[PDB]
RNA sequence: GGUGAAAUUCUUGGAUUUAUUGAAGACUAACUACUGCGAAAGCAUUUGCCAAGGACGUUUUCAUUAAUCAAGAACGAAAGUUAGGGGAUCGAAGAUGAUCAGAUACCGUCGUAGUCUUAACCAUAAACUAUGCCGACUAGGGAUCGGGUGGUGUUUUUCUUAUGACCCACUCGGCACCUUACGAGAAAUCAAAGUCUUUGGGUUCUGGGGGGAGUAUGGUCGCAAGGCUGAAACUUAAAGGAAUUG
RNA sequence: CUCUAACUAUAAAAAUCUCUCUUCUC
């Protein structure tokens, strides 16, 4: 190792307002939390890829100022009883994180998947639209 | 489409019959390879039919 | 393929050989076979176990082939036939076992239904053994009589 | 009348199966009438494979995949383009649509 | 998205001036003992940081500790317990798989067998171990399914359970981890059930941890350097 | 198939069909004479025996109950009856 | 109309008639 | 947060996310299939105990003990009702925030009863395969589950063998499936919905145009909800089934 | 006469309609 100071990128991409939240190896120390809704106006393009792009650029600048040069991607969907499929923004967030100089190591998916627990929201007939 | 020259050429190519025999054990030094079953077929038919036995390794390929 | 009390359709059985007479290879004596049957019965064995013992450990294909009489018939001739027929006794034992399991746990409903089925079968077999007069006409099945007959 | 001899359920000898929820509309639908699609894909698309490869430590990372079995409802399956209406003589065929690529 | 109804129910600084970096030191059972760095608030006399580090759980890929890539899909959690000053010492806390590999081996048309066992190691450490196995299509099976009957599954679960109890009760998590790295337990479990059923992909995943006796100083310092 | 003999079908077809389904139903089982290495007594056993048959001279089992027919005791030598 | 809701309307008519009879029983 | 889009709501008393953990209750993902068990409902974490059961093997035992069933009985999804326990999620009522001409509906956020249970009731479902049960025969093709036979079969490894796991062939039983009409249907279609004008294997229940109406009344069961039984007066020339072209 | 690989991903609102229907034989 050439002293690549590591963090974990830990992207969280729901179907609205994706999250980019970098931390150290332990994860108890939080730095550069800036999110997707942090940087867009329409209140609904928070999940848009451009929101995640801007958030990723901001976290990259902040962590590069910090001293961390490489990050660990921990992609998380909304998880739980919900759709638990990755959000549209988090992919662009990861691409922009890999763009801005930062080095990439050990991409992982850490979405919370249940053992068919805690009956899903929506009723028996579900969302009718 | 077709015409006289083309159909004549097709017929001439069709009439091709090789002079050398492609049967009657012209190859493999007058020996043809079989397994036991058709050998017993030949035997029960009451015919001489020079053969060459070979087990077919009943284990089938996994494909 | 009827399965009186279920939806089964099996036909697993045994095909009795065509020849009624003794097998050619058997060398034992009919009187000795009868003595063996008597001894097995005196040991306290039901006719089916007697037949299985004669078929496995010895060359007895079946008693009627060798002796000319059936196992229960042979026992009855010597006065060793049980007062309750073997199949009815085994049904009684099964019924008392399921009733014990029921009274040790109430919520099991499937075993309750199975006990109902077993009791229906017991009633049918008792009716048959009553019209043939094997059992006295006052013979019947209630609680604590099955335990008394089994014990 | 019978539109489907299989009734669409594909149950034939159970009486009742345990229902599952739709991924889009959360429709409580039986697990066999719950048309299933196994989405296996790359966690990074072909659009960013080069970028990730150039800017990643651990030369020749395995680039792990993501696996998810999606339990759609049937209304969403018709609408979200997963499954399509077919000719009554084409409903016979149950083989998947002929190996998308070889 | 500035919209905020200010339903609140400058004294601003840069929190990074009052912070610094500690180093994570792995157990000697691993090769690459230099794990990484951790960001910590500066030490204060009233509230010493050294209290704050202990209890931290770092999560590192196993291949990051041994250099190879055969251990790519595993993952190890280390516990921060003792701080030597500008460098802290970490003990084993737990083990797990990566979800990618787990979903990669959980495929259709084969029965997965799970063996779960809670045991006590040679020392007072109390562990819980999960083993996962998958029935294997034979190298001649023209039949396309590879299902296993319930009797075979129960026998396999019994065998795996007894093997795990044996191999935990006979060693400490120092030796148990030094045994987990070359995954010889997987091979032993596969070999012990060769007659019952093929059992492809016999793996030990999510080695949990439930108790720790007091502190165990001497072996902790002995486990490092 | 339209014309075919049922009174005299091939013996291969006889062994093909199930028991209880032949022209006249006959069992597929048979008896065996087993010798145990212990003594010289010849014991008559059944192919589909249901009990741990032992010689009367020595307490050594010669067969073993099985869902189908008997599995012998790894050292007894038999002859089909 | 659905047989379900015709059934329910009949049940509500029986509601009122049963309450009236219980008052005057 | 959330959405088509918004808003209600929570937030510098620092929410949303971040790491360890702890509590509660429910559930048993992925394995999960034209696969299994059960009388039907229904049944999916591990282990032990309790008894039960189908199928197969059987040169074992009794010898018609059987098939279907008015009367009588046992179980009977969800919902609902009495009490005691819990009280996570989701959510009838309700509270609102939207959309609309209206919206006390669908989208959203909270949210009692309920969902989860121990006793006691309830006995209804598109309780569906809308196909009663038992029995016989009739046509070809593969697979699949449980059992059993044989292989001079293959890997297994414990030197060889015994198993196990496969491979090939056969058979019994089960959920099933493909083709076809040479049979049946008004056809959709059915390998039974065939062996029915060339009309009779045994047997139970139900229907006689639609509506009124599964209503009233009278019984009977139920604490209640309601269940079982169940017409007529009158009105009507159709209602309905399958398929063909638009 | 010889083979098991590639992949995504939208749901705004839209109520209603009066007459009158008429032969097919060489
Ligand atoms: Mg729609
Ligand atoms: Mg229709
Ligand atoms: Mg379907
Ligand atoms: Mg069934
Ligand atoms: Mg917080
Ligand atoms: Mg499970
Ligand atoms: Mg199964
Ligand atoms: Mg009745
Ligand atoms: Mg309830
Ligand atoms: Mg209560
Ligand atoms: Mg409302
Ligand atoms: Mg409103
Ligand atoms: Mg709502
Ligand atoms: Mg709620
Ligand atoms: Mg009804
Ligand atoms: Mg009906
Ligand atoms: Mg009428
Ligand atoms: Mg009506
Ligand atoms: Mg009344
Ligand atoms: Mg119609
Ligand atoms: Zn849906
Ligand atoms: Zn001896």
């Amino acid at each position: 190792d050439n002293s690549q100071v590591f963090g974990v990128a830990r992207i969280f991409a729901s179907f609205n307002d994706t999250f980019v939240h970098v931390t150290d190896l332990s994860g108890r120390e939080t730095i550069a939390r800036v999110t997707g809704g942090m940087k867009v106006k329409a209140d609904r393009d928070e999940s848009s890829p451009y929101a995640a792009m801007l958030a990723a650029q901001d976290v990259a600048a902040k962590c590069k100022e910090v001293g961390i040069t490489a990050v660990h991607i921990k992609i998380r969907a909304t998880g739980g009883t919900r759709s638990k499929t990755p959000g549209p923004g988090g992919q662009a967030a990861l691409r922009a994180l890999a763009r801005s100089g930062l080095r990439i190591g050990r991409i992982e998916d850490v979405t919370p998947v249940p053992s068919d627990s805690t009956r899903k929201k929506g009723g028996r007939r579900g969302r009718r639209l | 489409i077709s015409f006289k020259l083309q159909e004549e050429e097709r017929e001439r190519k069709d009439q091709y019959v090789p002079d050398v025999s492609a049967l009657d054990l012209s190859h493999s030094n007058d020996v043809l390879n079989v397994d036991t079953q058709t050998a017993e077929l030949v035997n029960s038919l009451g015919l001489k039919l020079p053969l060459s036995v070979s087990s077919v390794s009943a284990v089938r390929d996994r494909r | 393929m009827g399965r009186m009390h279920s939806k089964g359709k099996g036909m697993s059985s045994s095909a009795i050989p065509y020849s009624r007479n003794a097998p050619a290879w058997f060398k034992g004596s009919s009187d000795g076979v009868v003595e063996q049957i008597i001894k097995y019965a005196r040991k306290g064995l039901t006719p089916s176990q007697i037949g299985v013992l004669l078929r496995d450990a010895h060359g007895v294909t079946q008693a009627k082939v060798i002796t000319g009489n059936k196992i229960l018939r042979i026992l009855k001739s010597n006065g060793l036939a049980p007062e309750i027929p073997e199949d009815l006794y085994f049904l009684i034992k099964k019924a008392v076992s399921v009733r014990k399991h029921l009274e040790r746990n109430r919520k099991d409903k499937d075993a309750k239904f199975r006990l109902i089925l077993i009791e229906s079968r017991i009633h049918r077999l008792a009716r048959y053994y009553r019209t043939v007069s094997v059992l006295p006409p006052n013979w019947k099945y209630e609680s604590a009589t099955a335990s008394a007959l089994v014990n | 009348p019978k539109k489907r001899a299989s009734n669409g359920r594909n149950k034939k000898g159970r009486g009742h199966v345990k229902p599952v929820r739709c991924v889009n509309c959360s429709r409580s639908v039986p697990k066999d009438k719950a048309i299933k699609r196994m989405a296996i894909r790359n966690i990074v698309e072909a659009a960013a494979i080069r970028d990730l490869s150039e800017a990643s430590v651990y030369a020749e990372y395995a680039l792990p995949k993501t696996y998810n079995k999606l339990h759609y409802c049937i209304s969403c399956a018709i609408h979200a383009r997963i499954v399509r209406v077919r000719s009554r003589t084409d409903r016979r065929i149950r083989a998947p649509p002929q190996r998308p690529r070889f | 998205a500035v919209g905020k109804n200010k339903r609140l129910s400058k004294r601003v600084v840069d929190p990074f001036t009052r912070k610094e970096w500690y180093d994570i030191k792995a157990p000697s059972t691993f090769e690459n003992r230099n794990v990484g760095k951790t960001l910590v608030n500066k030490s204060v006399g009233l509230k010493n940081a050294s209290d704050s580090l202990k209890g931290r759980v770092v999560e590192v890929c196993l291949a990051d500790l041994q250099g190879s890539e055969d251990h790519s899909f595993r993952k190890v959690k280390l516990r921060v317990d003792e701080v030597q000053g500008k460098n802290l010492l970490t003990n084993f806390h737990g083990m797990d798989f990566t979800t990618d590999k787990l979903r990669s081996m959980v495929r259709k048309w084969q029965t997965l067998i799970e063996a779960n066992v809670t045991v006590k190691t040679s020392d007072d450490y109390v562990l819980r171990i999960f083993a996962i196995a998958f029935t294997r299509k034979q190298a001649n099976q023209v039949k396309r399914t590879s299902y296993a009957q319930s009797s075979h599954i129960r026998q396999i679960r019994k065998v795996i359970s007894e093997i795990l109890t044996r191999e935990v009760q006979n060693s400490t998590l120092a030796q148990l981890t030094s045994k987990l790295i070359p995954e010889v337990i997987n091979k032993e479990i596969e070999n012990a059930t060769k007659d019952i059923f093929p059992l492809q992909n016999v793996h030990i995943r999510k080695v949990k941890l439930l108790k720790q006796p007091k502190f165990d100083l001497g072996s902790l310092l002995s486990l490092h350097g | 198939v339209l014309v075919q003999d049922l009174l005299h079908p091939t013996a291969a077809s006889e062994a093909r069909k199930h028991k209880l389904k032949t022209l006249v139903q006959s069992p597929r089982s048979h008896f065996l004479d087993v010798k145990c290495p212990g003594c010289l007594n010849i014991t008559t056993v059944f192919s589909h025996a249901q009990t741990a048959v032992t010689c009367e001279s020595c307490s050594t089992v010669l067969c073993t109950p099985t869902g189908g027919k008997a599995k012998l005791s790894e050292g007894t030598s038999f002859r089909r009856k | 109309m659905r047989a379900k809701w015709r059934k329910k309307r009949t049940r509500r008519l029986k509601r009122k008639r049963r309450k009236v009879r219980a008052r005057s029983k």
